[PDB]
RNA sequence: AAGUCUCUAAGCAAUGGAUGUCUUGGCUCCUCACACGAUGAAGAACGUGGCAUAAUGUGUUAAGUAACCGGAGUUGCAAAC
RNA sequence: ACAUCAGUUCUAUUGAACUGAGAGUAGGGGGAUGUGGACAUUUUUGUGAAGGUGCAAUGUGAGUUGGACUGGAAGAAUGUC
RNA sequence: CUUAAAUGAAUUAGCGUUACAAGUGGGCUCUGACCGGUAAGCGGUCAUGGCGAAAUGGGAUGAACCAUACGUCUGAAUAAG
RNA sequence: UAGUGUGAACGAAAGAUGAAAAGAACUCUAAAACAGAGGGUGAAAAGUUCCUGAACUUGCUUAGGGUUAAGGCUAUUUAUAGUACCCGUCUUGAAACACGGAUUAGGGAGUUUAUCUGUAGUGCGAGUCUUUGCACGUUAACUGUAAAGGCGUAGAGAAAGC
């Protein structure tokens, strides 16, 4: 389909403060509540906070490098959801789904023309 | 009395240990170990479920009698029953009433031979194929696979009918005299597929006439939907015309600036 | 940098907080009219359906007989509330009424004297303009909780009724309430 | 669905009763169907297994051999058999245990109690099929 | 104490939390009662289980003069008027009460007619 | 021990966040006023309606 | 239940909505009604005035089935509510003669009668224990009788 | 301006026992019962099995014996029936 | 140019066009993510479930998802509780 | 009841009323006014502002002074300096 | 139970091979029941406190950085430029020569009851609640129902009386 050039506004993931230093601290973001914290204050040479400023365009949200918005597909019955919205959304088959039913979902998709985003399972 | 079985006195400051309670005695290795606190290993947990607790909710009896009325109303109305998750197919009309000679059925060949003729055995086939798993640890205490809740069958009196339908997966017998939400609207989802008997079905106007405190609930509207009311010419003549927003230009307005 | 006062002092209820079909439905009927016809009557009926159940006070049937005494026939008493019958009123007049619900005692009384029992979606066909209608409302302060509201008791004179389980002597009648025991409020 | 309250339907209780049953119940739990030659002869499907008789297993490494029962085991809950042997890495045959519900009984040897059990179940099976009406 | 709430009146200064009494017995208690009175009525047969017969009796104080309830037992006067043997009438299935002697003439005429309806269709095995 | 006794630094700030003008209900205050005046003002009203 | 509490959203926040400087602690004031004449007096004075002190006359062995305490009341405007509505419609169509219906208050649990509102001009007979002055006056004016018990 | 040193990352290991999955164990609620003992109880000690220390049976008739009721090997090796 | 939160003009059925604003400790409100178990509804799995290790996307973010290696039997989704 | 005549400063703005509840009840300080003190980065008050809870730039460096109070970015021209 | 104390007393840690022991014969180096290496068993070594086998720490191999203690953020032609004090905490004020903090995993703290308050939702409405209990039951549920009782419907007064 037709759309804008996709542009992300931030490239990388946000780290928690002091997470680089310590293995106990996981690098998933947490808003710092320290009273004397430099980070809460926003001094220079701290990372910028995640916030509604960084929100991507309402058109291009959840959109892949390809073009299509990935809906997850768990079975043959769930593939009926993408019949209406054919060239806006696109399929993404689950990791649980085994090698036999993988081939059946591809064969069903090539009939109905739904682009499957999962790639190179192998064999 | 759990976790407080141990002795424990809390040492004090001076020893460069935290002031938490510590079990006393010597040589066990257990001794000199923190105990009696929620954070300690084998301490009393923070407020686990008590008998003190209120378990049962006294739900008002008018509102109980309201809900069995609305669930029986919803057992008609063929949008709702398939919107739960049924395979009623054809015939598509609901409810299904059945002649009272079926109430004398004894053996289960006849009860299965009933359901496929009236066209309900699609919903029994939905139970038999396609079992449903318990992802959780609940498997240790209550059976690894659940079963689907299929049709429902109602009779005023039992003549071995209960024995006949018992043992077929997914069908739940009730008397008309009882009735219940757990049967009629399971998981608070109205419209289960009901197979009435004639003697059950003809009782219902007798039942709900002569119930003591309850009386039968009114609606606020007279109609089902609005769209007939607005589109009528009685309303439409009075309305103003439907407006729509102009988008505004971004730009020499004036006809002669060159006089200046 | 701009000098404004960013705070909101006043919220107002826009749509109803009920999770019914029917109250939400016939709100949108009278919301649709209140916009489009551009009229003071339908704007009020729209807003009355928004407001909580405490403010929709139950307008009793003897108050309905007093309002309509004088007013000629083909005049509906529109009323965004429940109607409840009076024991003490004896012979009801023949009267045309519209409300959300009646009590089953009151509906028997109005119908038995040749009256009418009209719904709001029924009324939207009949009278979109509200010509020869009559909006009525119960008084807001008739609730018992409302008597506890006001200046704190003991302000000389609050007349506000202190929050008490048990009445009589012994419970809150001495040092404060009477001038013998030091002072009177 | 069960009506009798005194029998339990919890999995904890049933396994504990099953593994720590009395000796007489464990012999009944160790049982197998007859081959169709013996079904028409004696008039029963199901019987408990002894050290006299011999048995025949479909599906396995030891697929489709007859062989006599050397030992029943009620704690270990399995049956040793003649013929059913893999050798060790040492030149030494060791008999290999198999659960009887996988297995069909090909020949049977009588006992006063075994004949007295069979004459009961024959008369029982005549009553029940007349009741159901097949 | 804070805000506009009423004075804090909770009778919870004793160690109530040791002396707790939970009523999860109640529906099992219902069956222990119910299975008793069925194991009664079989043993009592052929005699009627809803008995023994008891008098109609006016309640005492000013605000229950209206109402009439079941008493304990009939007087020795009321039995002899009706046609009964005071001592033996216990074993005929009629409760007897020697003490009550404030019952005036109106309520005697009920209780004589009450016993006559019993004695009309009592029969002996 | 010895901490501050008072301040008025930001009394003004708080007062002005909201100096609401409390309006009087009516100019007569019949608890006060002359009884001899109000006594006659009753008999003006009582005589008129008859 | 436990999902909808404000406590659940205050994870991460360190004080759980109870302050840093004050520190939420078990006995600020003292227990229950404590310091009512001292340091919590302002609460008592402001919200529940008259709490302290003794007034009245001591009553020993009060019973409420006596006909000294126990008087339920009913009003003149009703009474007709006690009787069903078929009765008084027949009683309206009657001569100055016979068959005037007896509204028994005492059976229904109402001893005294009290005139707050109107009646019609139907004849009737009130059996009750007591009346007011104005209730006795209104029942005469309707055209009916005041029996005592 | 040197590094086999030190710092960071990835892959294969060592150490360690988290996670996930299992469950003949708990916990609670309800039901039924309480009929221990000078006819020697509860508790303690020591004996006793072919290889048996603890526990469990059991008391020089000592993993038992007799009678009645079940009714064929209730486990490693050895032995007998 | 883009995001968010308000508001203004309109709109039935959840939207449209346009304008304005931007710190935040103690603290309050709104919407959302994740975990143990439950009741419905729908599935996945020895053609390899959960788990674990690295990598590439995706969401402002809490998170979520793909494919590779390891593992060898169960897991997950949607709506309410 | 009514006989006359009008909306009779500027600039701005919708205004009124109720209920429930959090935190708080150690403050510090620039510029002026002031009490005590030889004086103090001392003690105690007053008026507006600031910090506490306010980033960024400037005073090399600094909670408080100057410019200015902040969504994510791309430029232009400036403020203090 | 192990174990501690003269004693009254005190009191741990510790589950999982595989479907089945098929629990690793025999040979070679060696002083050898040291320790391996061949060769085999099994679907797969899962090889004896043996399922999965995370982090901290360590070893080997591969690739780069290093006078700036290291780490972070922004920007690109990827080793440079600019920037960047250590978090949590009481405090008017913390990078402080204030206190807590060697590393990692797993546990770890506003919950529930009674008597009330106010707001919102729901049902009935001068009424309302059906529960103590009885009758039912596919049985602690659900369902049906008689009569009391609770609060409301009239208040003021110390009280008589009203």
């Amino acid at each position: 389909a037709e759309h804008k050039p996709i542009i992300h506004k931030k490239t990388n993931r946000f780290h928690r403060p002091q997470s680089d230093l310590w293995n106990r601290v996981p690098s998933a973001w947490r808003h710092p509540r320290g009273i004397d914290s430099r980070f809460r204050r926003k001094y220079r040479g701290t990372p910028l906070h995640p916030s509604a400023g960084f929100g991507s365009d309402k058109e291009t949200r959840f959109m892949l490098p390809n073009g299509f918005i990935p809906v997850i597909v768990r079975s043959l019955k769930d593939l009926d959801m993408l019949l209406t919205k054919n060239t806006t959304h696109g399929a993404m088959i689950s990791a649980q789904v085994g090698a036999k039913l993988q081939q059946e979902i591809i064969k069903k998709a090539q009939e109905l023309n739904i682009e499957i985003l999962n790639q190179a399972r192998k064999h | 009395m759990a976790g407080k079985k141990v002795s424990a006195i809390s040492w004090g400051t001076g020893r460069a240990k935290a002031c938490v309670p510590r079990v006393n005695g010597s040589g066990s290795n257990r001794n000199g170990q923190g105990a009696y606190a929620n954070f300690c290993r084998g301490g009393h947990r923070f407020n686990p479920p008590t008998l003190l607790r209120r378990w049962f909710r006294p739900v008002p009896s008018r509102q109980r009698k309201f809900a069995i009325a609305s669930a029986i109303a919803a057992t008609a109305v063929v949008p709702l029953v398939q919107a739960r998750g049924h395979v009623l197919g054809e015939v598509k009309e609901v409810p299904i009433v059945v002649v009272d000679a079926v109430q004398e059925i004894k053996r289960t060949r006849d009860a299965v031979e009933l359901l496929k003729k009236v066209g309900v055995y699609g919903d029994v086939q939905r139970v038999l194929d396609g079992s449903v798993h318990r992802s959780s640890k609940g498997k240790f205490r209550r059976a690894a696979y659940k079963t689907k809740k299929g049709p429902l069958v109602i009779y005023n009196e039992d003549k071995g009918i209960v024995k006949a339908f018992r043992n077929i997966p997914g069908v739940e017998t009730i008397s008309v005299k009882a009735l219940a939400l757990a049967k009629l609207a399971p998981a608070a989802q109205v419209g289960r597929l009901t197979v009435w008997t004639e003697s059950a079905f003809k009782a219902l106007d007798g039942i709900y006439e002569s119930k003591k405190r309850f009386s039968l609930p009114r609606s606020i509207m007279t109609n089902a939907d609005i769209e007939a009311v607005i589109t009528s010419d009685a309303v439409q003549s009075v309305l103003n015309e439907k407006k729509e927003v102009v988008p505004l230009p971004k730009c020499l307005s004036v006809g002669a600036c060159e006089d200046w | 940098g701009v000098d404004l006062d960013h705070r909101v002092p006043r919220k107002q209820r826009q749509e109803p907080k009920t999770a019914d079909a029917q109250m939400k439905m016939l709100h949108n009927l009278y919301a649709f009219l209140a916009r489009r016809t551009g009229n003071d009557f339908n704007a009020k009926i729209a807003h009355r359906l928004c407001i909580s159940r405490t403010n929709r006070r139950p307008y009793s049937l003897s108050r309905l007989a007093t309002a309509l005494n004088g007013k000629e026939a083909e005049t509906i008493a529109v009323l965004v509330a429940k109607i409840t019958n009076d024991e003490r009123l004896l012979e009801v007049p023949k009267m045309k009424v519209c409300a959300l619900k009646f009590t089953e005692t009151a509906r028997a009384r109005i119908l038995a004297a040749g009256g009418e029992c009209i719904t709001f979606d029924q009324l939207a066909q009949l009278r979109p303009t509200g010509d020869k209608c009559l909006l009525l409302e119960g008084d807001r302060t008739r609730r018992l909780v409302n008597k506890h509201f006001g200046a704190a008791p003991g302000d000389d004179n609050s007349k506000t009724r202190p929050k008490v389980a048990s009445h009589g002597r012994k419970f809150e009648m001495a040092r404060g309430r009477r001038k013998s025991r030091w002072y009177h409020a | 669905v069960k009506t009798n309250p005194f029998v339990s339907s919890q999995a904890r209780k049933v396994r504990k009763s099953y593994f720590n049953a009395k000796k007489d119940a464990k012999h009944v739990a160790m049982s197998a169907p007859l081959s169709k030659e013996l079904q028409e002869a004696n008039g029963i499907k199901r019987l408990p297994i002894r050290r006299d008789d011999e048995v025949m297993i479909f599906s396995g490494r030891m697929q489709n051999r007859t062989g006599k029962v050397t030992a029943v085991k009620l704690s270990e809950m399995r049956i040793y058999v003649d013929t059913f042997t893999t050798e060790k890495i040492n030149g030494q045959a060791v008999s290999f245990p198999v659960h009887p519900s996988n297995v069909v009984i090909t020949k049977l040897k009588m006992d006063k109690a075994r004949k007295n059990l069979i004459e009961l179940r024959r008369l029982g099976r005549d009553q029940i099929l007349a009741k159901l009406g097949h | 104490v804070a805000k506009n709430n009423q004075i804090p009146n909770d009778h919870l200064r004793k160690y109530w939390y040791h002396r707790v009494k939970t009523f999860f017995d109640d529906p099992a208690r219902a069956q222990r009662r119910r299975n008793a009175r069925n194991l009664r009525a079989k043993k009592i047969a052929p005699r009627p289980a809803e008995g023994p017969l008891r008098p109609i009796v006016r309640c005492p104080t000013v605000r229950y003069n209206m109402k009439t309830r079941l008493g304990r037992g009939f007087t020795p006067k009321e039995l002899v008027a009706a046609g009964f043997d005071p001592a033996l009438a216990r074993f005929q299935g009629i409760a007897v009460d020697a003490r009550r002697a404030h019952s005036k003439d109106a309520m005697v005429k009920q209780n004589v007619e009450r016993l006559q309806a019993y004695k009309a269709r009592l029969i002996k095995v | 021990a010895k901490r501050s006794n008072t301040s008025a630094h930001n009394r003004s700030h708080q007062h002005h966040r909201n100096i609401h003008k409390c309006v009087v209900k009516k100019l007569w205050f019949e608890k006060g006023m002359n009884a001899k005046f109000l006594r006659n003002a009753r008999y003006a009203k009582a005589g008129q309606n008859k | 239940p436990t999902r909808f509490h404000k406590s659940r959203k205050l994870r991460g926040q360190v004080s759980m909505g109870f302050g840093r400087v004050g520190k939420h602690r078990v006995s600020p004031g003292g227990h229950g009604r404590a310091g009512g004449q001292h340091h919590q007096r302002t609460w008592f004075d402001r919200f529940h005035p008259g709490y302290f002190g003794k007034v009245g006359m001591r009553h020993l062995h009060l019973m409420k089935n006596r006909a000294d305490e126990y008087e339920p009341t009913i009003n003149v405007d009703k009474l007709w509510t006690l009787v069903p509505e078929e009765v008084r419609v027949k009683a309206a169509a009657a001569k100055k003669g016979d068959a005037v219906p007896v509204i028994d208050c005492v059976q229904n649990g109402f001893f005294k009668v009290l005139a707050r509102g109107e009646l019609p001009k139907i004849p009737f007979v009130v059996r009750a224990k007591d009346f007011s002055e104005e209730a006795e006056k209104k029942i005469k004016a309707a055209g009916g009788v005041c029996e005592k018990v």
